[PDB]
């Protein structure tokens, strides 16, 4: 299986992986505000 | 002379991945982790010649 | 005001309290006539409390531009 079946396209690939990161972000923004020991934000 | 194709990255991963549940404490992840990262190299390797990421690491670390 | 916690019981005889400034001498202010009403310091530190608690409880500020 040398010459395979040639994944053509890579948009979809990179588009995924910096979609989770513009996501991952927002989940970040929060960590802070958790249970007991979590703490509040001002908006 | 060593000998490529991951071979060589590869020994160096199994080496630190055994000697990493006799480091123990906190050096136990990090060391875990150099390992790790290593295995990238012959998944990209992999990757870039058409085969199984996962595959070809675990039929050759194997 | 720290020889009011080692004051015994009938010796009270130590207890005494207040501050003028005009002469600048420590004075009991019953006697000087200086009085503040009871609320006036309950109420006073009841709400400077829930003030910075909620300043305290501050991490992050976001702050959004007008329409
Ligand atoms: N006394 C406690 N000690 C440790 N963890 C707690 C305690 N009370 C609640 N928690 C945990 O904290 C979390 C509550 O987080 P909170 O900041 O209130 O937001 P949310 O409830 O929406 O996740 C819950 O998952 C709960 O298991």
């Amino acid at each position: 299986p040398s010459n395979a079946t040639f994944k053509n396209k890579e948009k979809p690939q990179e588009v995924r992986k910096a979609n989770i990161i513009a996501a991952r972000s927002v989940a970040d923004a929060i960590r802070t505000s958790l249970g007991p020991k979590g703490m509040d934000k001002m908006i | 002379v060593v000998y490529g194709g991951g071979a060589a990255e590869v020994t160096m991963s199994l080496a630190v991945s055994e000697e990493a549940d006799k480091q123990r404490g906190i050096d136990q992840y990090a060391f875990r982790g150099f390992a790790q990262a290593l295995d990238t190299i012959p998944m990209t390797l992999a990757e870039n010649s058409g085969l199984d990421p996962i595959g070809t690491l675990s039929t050759l670390k194997s | 005001h720290a020889a009011s916690q080692m004051a015994k019981p009938e010796d009270r005889s130590y207890r005494n309290y207040g501050l003028d400034l005009i002469r600048g001498k420590i004075v009991d202010e019953i006697h000087a006539g200086v009085l503040e009403p009871t609320i006036s310091k309950v109420k006073s530190l009841k709400s400077a409390l829930e003030a910075c608690v909620a300043i305290l409880r501050i991490d992050t500020m976001i702050t959004v531009d007008p329409e």
